[PDB]
RNA sequence: CUCCGAACGGUAAGAGCCUAGCAUGUAGA
RNA sequence: UUUCUCUUCAGAUCGCAUAAAUCUUUCGCCUUUUACUAAAGAUUUCCGUGGAGAGGAA
């Protein structure tokens, strides 16, 4: 199974540990479970490709190491 | 110029004066499509014109911020700071109903936890129907008790966080 | 490792040598004179 | 692309020139325009005419 | 303000319940009131007058009039209603009627630490105008 | 045009830029566009097509990566039925849904890396989410974001399908992916870059 | 439909009065179950009564660590919610715990030129 | 057999146009 | 009788426990540094504390 770094250059360095098949609205839910702010407003990016609350995660292919720059709505 | 109604406000003393909404939203707000249009300047009459013509009741869609012009024109009347003679005209209007729903929401984000009872509580009455933008950009048929309800007894009916009114068993215990 | 270093004073240089080429005959410098 | 009259300026995008005009040097001089807030009866007649217009 | 006291009131406590509530609720509406309209500390003038207000009434129901027992006038001060302090600076013969520092000389604090109506009736108020930073005791 | 990368590394950051001297995946873009509007040009009547509407896409439509514009749209001709949502490899097609009159498609080129190989994932992913988002120019509901996989020579796509396209852009994409110009160029200059004449 | 509307205005009406007044009464009958707990663990049965289900929110179902599996916490701020997100049992090796972590030469915690710690619980 | 880490070494430099939250409180006639 | 002010002397486990920093040595690291690891010695800083004038309320 998958580990996840939500990372940020402002004292969030985040480990999440996510889902092989998984959904990213869970995703989001374990980055504020992690984190310490609400679900709706998490958003994640990597150079302004913002993925989706719908789209899966093995859907972009994400595997173990790939740090997304954190960002919040 | 986007900073203060003309050359003074009463400071709501919650958070600040335009300041009550989420800076990240606000921000949000000032980068968008519709401030383009009517931010020439609306202090009391063109806010009239500019609410009715927006059924919408909504705040934050799509992927990106998305600001409805709803969640927009409400932070454009914070940022005019109208007397609340007018905000009680428009709480007591039946022919429009977003214009009543805009007088509720910033009576419940500018005004007294009293006053916002004694001004909020014949908005339960209404049971007709309210659209509203959810986040995913689909919209919904809300019913207007369901709102007063979600605005407060839970917290951010809309993006906005909520200035933590108080329970109704206190005021029951020492006032109306 | 002190490599890096040399190659990015060589860029300096370089990129402060194309910034004085561009703005000695710039529009504002020579196109500007040139309507002069 | 966008060109003002008065600005004497030419924007080359839509809301980069959308935010120039809204607070502008030359639409300074063009008149202050600040936000009056009009009396308590001005939205009265804000609503009644719109109400007879609009609607009827 | 009546928040708690871990324990009973004592048994002559029906009778302060109506002028000291009056007095709280002026409290309340006092701190909560808005800052426009006071200049730089306009707002912190009333506040002592309500203050001012609510040991007078407590002196005067101490033992002036001697209507107070002994455990009212220790417990009121026990709990959060009056300045056993203040009381005591107004035990002195000097120390009349003033607030806490507005027109006083240099005390251990840089501006004054005395009184607010400290300064004299005959001599203050320099020409005609009087008035007080902290106060307002003319 | 050089996609990212990752860390400094000023040594594969001026072979990239070295890789795409001029504006070339504009060119690569025009390119392709121009190759998709001649296929469906072969075959109009029998397909339906009413014109050829290509869209005046912005000059950085093809590097730019957080929006999905129309690349070419088509005008079918009437009654033109629509396939599901399916991939250009699946071959049991579901041939129920809705009816357009327009049909949009977006060439994306991405520029993949070992955790990229899979072609079909980004493309199902950048078009479900211009589908998604209430942000982009997208005039018709139903269309594709045929990929293609510069640095691996991969290609894929997936979205709304035509009647009897699947087979017809699948021939399409193996006759433009390969023998294309531009293709040939980048081959030519990476081959160049890296010291291999073979 | 405006007789269908004044209908549901009541169920909500109902829901809404019934969601104060069950508010209200939650708090006496919070320390009501307190006090039938109370005479409950008093003189209800010398371990013969539970009347309980041990309920929890969001149960941590671990597994076993391989050899030297990171410490993966949760993170301890939404657990109220009880969401279906947290129940998938994280005892898995994440990025190098897929390894044995004992066919290595004698140690290998990380090379990463870095190795301030010094632990492995051994003793 | 539960010991779990963060920053820098990182984002070429560029000429034309445009928009703004902030700051003094005075000497003197 | 009770407290607040302060210059002053502490080798009492000054405090029936327990924080950090600086310097000098010794290990583990190490890609550069700052953050570091665990052992010894010393100097300071902070939460403080003890015993003796004088001056202010009950």
């Amino acid at each position: 199974m998958i580990e996840v770094v939500c990372n940020d250059r402002l004292g969030k360095k985040v480990r999440v540990k996510c889902n092989t098949d998984d959904t990213i609205g869970d995703l989001k839910k374990l980055i504020a479970a992690q984190t310490g702010t609400r679900w709706n407003k998490i958003v994640l990016k990597k150079w302004y490709t913002i993925f989706k609350d719908h789209v899966s995660l093995g859907d972009y292919e994400i595997h173990d190491g790939m740090n997304l720059e954190l960002y919040y709505q | 110029m986007a900073n203060r109604t003309v050359k003074d406000a009463h400071s709501i003393h919650g958070t600040n004066p335009q300041y009550l909404v989420e800076k990240i939203i606000r921000t949000r707000i000032y980068e968008s499509k519709y401030w383009k249009e009517e931010c020439f300047g609306l202090t009391a009459e063109l806010v009239v014109d500019k609410a009715m013509e927006l059924r919408f009741v909504g705040g934050v869609y799509g992927g990106n911020i998305k600001p409805t012009p709803f969640l927009c024109l409400t932070l454009k009347m914070l940022q005019i700071q109208p007397e609340k003679d007018i905000i009680v005209e428009f709480i007591k209007n039946e022919d429009f109903k977003y214009v009543r729903m805009l007088g509720a929401l910033y009576m419940r984000l500018t005004g007294t936890a009293i006053d916002c009872y004694k001004y909020l509580e014949p908005l339960y009455n209404d049971y007709r129907k309210i659209k509203s933008q959810n986040r995913n950009g689909e919209f919904e048929l809300m019913h207007v008790d369901e709102f007063i309800d979600e605005l407060l007894h839970s917290e951010r009916v809309c993006d906005i966080i909520l200035p933590r009114l108080q329970k109704r068993y206190v005021l029951e215990e020492a006032e109306q | 490792e002190a490599r890096k270093r040399e190659l990015k004073k060589n860029k300096k240089q370089r990129m402060m040598v194309r910034a004085a080429v561009l703005k000695m005959k710039d529009p504002k410098q020579i196109i500007r004179d040139m309507e002069k | 692309g966008y060109y003002c009259n008065v600005c004497d300026c030419v924007v080359k995008d839509s809301i980069n020139f959308l935010d120039h005009i809204n607070g502008k040097k030359h639409q300074r001089n063009l008149g202050m325009s600040m936000r009056v807030e009009r009396s308590t009866l001005d939205q009265v007649k804000k609503r009644f005419e719109v109400n007879k217009k609009k609607m009827e | 303000k009546v928040k708690r006291s871990r324990k009973a009131p004592p048994d002559g406590w029906e009778l302060i319940e109506p002028t000291l509530d009056e007095l709280d609720q002026k409290m309340r509406e006092a701190e909560t009131e808005p800052h426009e309209g006071k200049r730089k500390v306009e707002s912190l003038w009333p506040i002592f007058r309500i203050h001012h207000q609510k040991t007078r009434y407590i002196f005067d129901l101490f033992y002036k009039r001697k209507a107070i027992s002994r455990e009212l006038y220790e417990y009121c001060i026990k709990e959060g209603y009056a300045d056993k302090n203040l009381i005591a600076k107004w035990k002195k013969q000097g120390y009349e009627n003033l607030c806490c520092l507005r027109c006083i000389q240099t005390r251990d604090t840089n501006f004054g630490t005395n009184c607010i109506c400290r300064v004299p009736k005959s001599k203050l108020e320099v020409g005609r105008i009087i008035e007080c930073t902290h106060c307002g005791c003319r | 045009t050089g996609i990212f990368m990752h860390g400094k590394i000023p040594t594969l950051k001026i072979s990239l830029i070295q890789i795409f001297r001029a504006h070339l995946w504009q060119k690569i873009h025009e390119s392709i566009v121009m190759d998709l509007c001649q296929v469906f040009d072969q075959e109009l009547d029998a397909l339906e097509i009413e014109t050829v509407q290509k869209e005046t896409i912005h000059p950085r439509k093809s590097y730019k990566m957080n929006s999905s514009c129309a690349d070419i749209l088509l005008f079918a001709s009437y009654k033109w039925n629509v396939s599901r949502p399916s991939l250009l490899a699946d071959s049991k097609d579901v041939m129920d849904s809705t009816t357009t009159q327009k049909y949009w498609i977006d060439i994306q080129l991405r520029w993949g890396d070992y955790d990229s190989h899979d072609i079909e994932r980004y493309a199902r992913a950048k078009f479900l989410d211009y589908t998604t988002d209430n942000m982009s120019i997208y005039p018709s509901p139903t269309g594709v974001l045929i990929a293609i996989d510069l640095a691996y020579n991969l290609h894929s796509a997936y979205g709304n399908w035509f009647p009897g396209s699947k087979p017809l852009i699948q021939q399409a994409m193996a006759k433009i992916m390969k023998a294309n110009p531009a293709l040939y160029v980048l081959r030519e200059r990476i081959r160049k870059g890296l010291q291999l004449y073979s | 439909n405006d007789e269908e509307e004044y209908e549901a205005w009541k169920v909500r009406e109902l829901k809404r009065i019934k969601r104060d007044r069950e508010d209200r009464e939650a708090l006496e009958k919070e320390k009501a179950e307190i006090e039938r707990m109370r005479n409950l663990t008093e003189e209800e049965r010398r371990a013969e009564l539970r009347a309980n289900g041990k309920v929890i929110t969001n149960k941590a179902v671990k597994g076993k660590y391989k050899f030297l599996q990171k410490y993966y916490h949760r993170g301890a701020f939404f657990m109220d919610e009880d969401e279906e997100v947290y129940k998938r049992d994280f005892s898995a090796p994440t990025l190098e715990d897929h390894f044995n972590k004992t066919i290595l030469p004698k140690v290998m915690q990380v090379k990463n030129f870095g190795r301030s710690g010094r632990t492995k619980y051994t003793h």
